[PDB]
């Protein structure tokens, strides 16, 4: 009775949201920016190849400064890389080998790992002992951690397989806000440049916009059919692009509260693992399971490049804040720095 | 005369 | 009562999603194009930089 | 010292990868109270050493976390043979763990623990009631051997049709106090590495 | 007249096949990184050695045989006699190396995983080439031209591998017979016999077993005539050159060269894996 009434009310609210989104749209992104100058054939070449890991590389994250990135692999080693000179800065032994995520802090003082151990280990890079040590084992989660993003040095948003997301006061080690909207295992997380909102993607093919201060899902974007493996914010901060296993990539607008354009190809049957955005927001780069990163004009939806340099599945792709270099990581234990 | 061969 | 509480939380979250500000997709697309054209001179990917400016060879 | 750091990091992780190649990592599946803890006679882990060959066990307390285990040596599946109601659930779990998109090259060790409870269940087991296709089946005690062969065929007929020579199941049997699990795991992993090497070194 | 015609036809047939059959293997294995494995590193070195064997043996052992004079110089005679010996050594040792890895994989699989790696495969290839080059270094030193005068009062040359005395010459050919022919003769036999015994104790099983027998028998068949001829001429080269020299030894040396034309066939072109990659590498 009451549960049926609440289900009917939720269905009516979602139907009203869908009707408002359908009535709000009149054109697409392509119909607006069709008659512009394209980026041409981007002859983006493998500038650097990072050959450190000995197992499958699940995730990577670019630093604020262009040179540094961090990569997580199943061997139980977390590796920080210098992209310009192909050097390795930090190799971090992991208590649990099975690690599914890594993150680099905007200020560069901290990296966070997670995985099947159900613990978000915050690693302090700036230590007076002389080595990277665990700063805070965020143990509140009851499932495997899939994505972690640092809002700042004392706040971190994490995603997990327990179907919830949480904001963690790293100083206290306790969840400050818990985001309990997803009905499936949350797989991805992307922060906004102002650090006042974020979007997360889960296994129920739903992307949800959460306010950090409010703690509520302000907007829910349900444009995918498969598990959203990764998500990324457009550099302005008013749109984001996703990627799933259904061979499709969709760009969703925050203000329009809906999707703008699908970035999929008929020649792709495999799944997308990672998506990232260029500096001007006109190239969208998506890693794929066909072993090949496809580069897409983010404003024109044209496959302007194919980054073919990996033997096994591409798992993690990123574009620097400056926009110079794109790094792709793969199941074959290699990271390739492009342009 | 041509009598013999190379070893290999 | 846990299912009823979760359903009421879902109803509250969708009611919070109902009250939101929506702009037209044309204005959002124009803003995306304006940011693209404003930072196109700053983008190293759409237009390739020479090897002196490029830190990668 | 800034380039030698990346060399010394690479030499330290190279020695760590040699030790992980020596270890034959294994994964455990099976439902609750299926006798999975009874198999070990010595994310939870346990270690035991047989004949200068290491084995590592893994069970997680599904399609997303199973992706980490597509490079293990074998999957150890434990089935409670005494109960019949969750036998179909065990069949569905074996179907899900075998016909996996990422697990297309891993053979499945299939232990059938606590066969003694099935032995006094038979000697006291409505096997014709649970399965209507138990009739027209012709294989110590003859009825215990008949039930064991029926369980064996009922659990390998899914693996035989799928797989396609890349990996085939290799079941066993175990009592409550049986200590032949180490030798069975050793022989089964010997055959698994043999069937992989045959393809690796272009003999087949 | 009949005999030179069937000589040139057979020599060219083995030549152009060996040349085509070794350049394809080198192309496919270098370009395709994914294809590369422990045994493929061995097959790649074997293909290069067979290609080196083809180019420095066949035209240099047929044109001087047809014309009955060595028309090239002494430096050509020295440089080519070294590459012929080296290529034979690398080819035979790569076959033994493949058999030893194969024995490790089948008889003792668990123990093998600790040592049998791709880095280990490169070390064996490096040791194979460095040892074969070192042992075949007497070949340029002791091979020089020897001139003779024909019936028409012309000049001619013979490139001959002749040691200073026959006491070292008999011990050389005995040493060469054991390590090149006899030791692989029984090492490849015991290695492929244990593998065949462990597989026999269903029609695909009997496939692999009989192909191992073809490897050892064609090893014997290719190298038995020339190695026996070398042992024959070591102790008495009067009876050997009266019977075999000229047209018969051309066919003996060609059957020996056929090994570098059948090794890609029985190791790569009969692989289901390698044919799928060969159709992918080329458009
Ligand atoms: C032209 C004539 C004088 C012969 C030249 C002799 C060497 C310079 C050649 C012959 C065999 C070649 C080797 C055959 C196989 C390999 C393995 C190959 O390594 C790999 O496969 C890459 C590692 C991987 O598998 O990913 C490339 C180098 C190497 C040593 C080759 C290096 C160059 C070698 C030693």
């Amino acid at each position: 009775s009451e549960l049926d009434q609440l289900r009917q009310e939720a269905e009516q609210l979602k139907n009203q949201i869908r009707d408002a989104r359908k009535a709000c749209a009149d054109a697409t992104l392509s119909q607006i920016t069709n008659n512009i100058d394209p980026v041409g054939r981007i002859q983006m070449r493998t500038r650097r190849t990072l050959r450190g890991h000995l197992a499958k590389i699940y995730a990577m994250h670019w630093g604020t400064d262009s040179r540094l990135l961090v990569s997580a692999s199943q061997d139980g080693k977390l590796i920080i890389w210098d992209s310009y000179t192909t050097n390795k800065v930090h190799a971090i032994p992991l208590r649990s080998s099975w690690v599914m995520t890594c993150a680099y802090a905007p200020s560069g003082n901290y990296v966070a790992c997670g995985g099947l151990d159900n613990i978000c280990s915050i690693y302090n890079l700036k230590t007076r002992e002389g080595n990277v040590r665990v700063s805070r084992e965020l143990a509140g989660h009851t499932g495997y951690l899939s994505c972690c993003r640092f809002l700042d040095d004392n706040q971190i948003v994490t995603s997990s397989g327990d179907t919830t997301c949480a904001l963690w006061d790293i100083e206290t080690g306790q969840q400050t806000t818990t985001f309990t909207g997803h009905t499936g295992d949350v797989m991805s997380l992307s922060l906004a440049p102002d650090t006042r909102l974020f979007v997360s993607g889960a296994c129920d093919a739903s992307a949800k916009l959460w306010d950090v201060r409010e703690g509520m899902c302000r907007q829910t974007f349900t444009g995918h059919e498969s598990d959203i493996n990764a998500i990324c914010f457009f550099p302005n901060g008013n749109a984001f692009a996703t990627g799933s296993d259904d061979a499709t990539c969709r760009l969703f607008d925050l203000r329009a509260d809906q999707e703008l354009m699908t970035y999929s190809h008929d020649n792709i049957i495999c799944g997308i693992t990672s998506v990232s955005f260029s500096k001007s927001g006109r190239l969208l780069l998506a890693g794929y399971d066909d072993f090949n990163c496809n580069v897409w004009d983010a404003l024109k939806a044209d496959r302007a490049g194919v980054l073919a340099g990996h033997d096994n599945r591409v798992s993690c792709l990123g574009v620097t804040d400056d926009g110079m270099a794109v790094a792709t990581g793969s199941w074959d234990s290699f990271l390739k720095i492009w342009n | 005369d041509y009598m013999g061969w190379m070893d290999f | 009562t846990a299912s009823i509480a979760q359903a009421r939380k879902l109803v509250e979250q969708l009611k919070m999603e109902a009250n939101i500000d929506r702009i037209k997709v044309s204005k959002a697309a124009a803003d995306l194009m304006a940011y693209c054209e404003a930072h196109a001179k700053e983008d190293p990917l759409l237009t390739p930089v020479p090897a002196s400016e490029n830190p990668f060879r | 010292a800034a380039v030698e750091r990346s060399k010394m990091i690479d030499r330290n992780l190279r020695e760590d990868g040699e030790k992980a190649r020596r270890t034959l990592r294994l994964l455990l599946l099976g439902a609750d109270n299926s006798g999975k803890s009874t198999i070990v006679k010595q994310i939870f882990e346990t270690k035991f050493q047989v004949d200068k060959v290491n084995f590592h066990m893994f069970d997680v307390g599904r399609r997303k976390w199973i992706q980490c285990f597509n490079d293990v040596t074998a999957i150890i599946f434990v089935v409670d043979s005494s109960d019949y109601n969750r036998l179909q659930e065990a069949l569905n779990d074996f179907k899900s763990i075998w016909n996996n998109r990422w697990l297309r090259t891993i053979s499945v060790i299939l232990f059938l623990n606590k066969q003694d409870l099935l032995a006094e269940k038979v000697l006291a087991s409505k096997i014709e009631d649970y399965f209507p296709e138990f009739a027209r089946y012709t294989t110590e005690d003859p009825r215990v051997t008949r039930a064991k062969y029926f369980i064996r065929k009922e659990f390998v007929d899914i693996s035989t049709a799928s797989g396609d020579g890349r990996h085939i199941c290799y079941p066993h049997f175990t009592c409550a106090v049986d200590t032949e699990n180490a030798r069975r795991i050793f022989n089964d992993c010997k055959d698994i590495i043999l069937q992989m090497n045959l393809r690796e070194y272009n003999l087949v | 007249e009949w005999q030179p015609a069937v000589q040139i036809l057979l020599y060219s047939l083995i030549f152009l096949l060996s040349v085509l059959g070794n350049t394809l293997v080198i192309t496919v294995l270098i370009r395709n990184k994914r294809m590369r494995t422990v045994t493929n590193i061995f097959l790649l070195s074997l293909a290069v050695s067979d290609l080196m064997l083809c180019l420095f043996c066949m035209p240099f052992n047929l044109i001087p045989n047809l014309l009955k004079d060595f028309i090239f110089g002494s430096a050509v005679c020295k440089t080519t006699t070294y590459f012929m010996g080296t290529s034979v050594s690398v080819s035979t040792f790569n076959l033994v190396a493949i058999s030893l890895e194969r024995y490790g994989a089948i008889c003792k699989p668990l123990q093998s995983r600790v040592w049998q790696t791709k880095s280990h495969a490169l070390k064996v290839i490096a040791a194979t080439w460095c040892l074969s080059f070192t042992i075949m270094t007497p070949y340029p030193i002791y091979s020089n031209l020897v001139p003779f005068t024909k019936n028409n009062n012309q000049t001619a040359n013979m490139c001959r591998f002749l040691l200073p005395n026959d006491v070292m010459q008999q011990s050389w050919h005995t040493f060469l017979l054991l390590i090149l022919f006899l030791i692989p003769g029984i090492v490849m036999m015991v290695a492929y016999g244990l593998i065949s015994l462990e597989l026999y104790q269903l029609m695909a099983k009997k496939r692999v077993i009989r192909m191992l027998i073809v490897i050892v028998v064609l090893f014997f068949l290719c190298w038995m005539p020339i190695f026996s001829a070398n042992a024959w001429r070591a102790y008495d080269t009067a009876s050997a050159e009266r019977r075999l020299s000229g047209t018969p030894i051309s066919f003996i040396l060609l059957l020996s060269y056929t090994s570098s034309c059948v090794n890609p066939i029985i190791y790569c072109f009969m692989n289901k894996r390698f044919r799928l990659g060969f159709m992918a590498t080329f458009p």
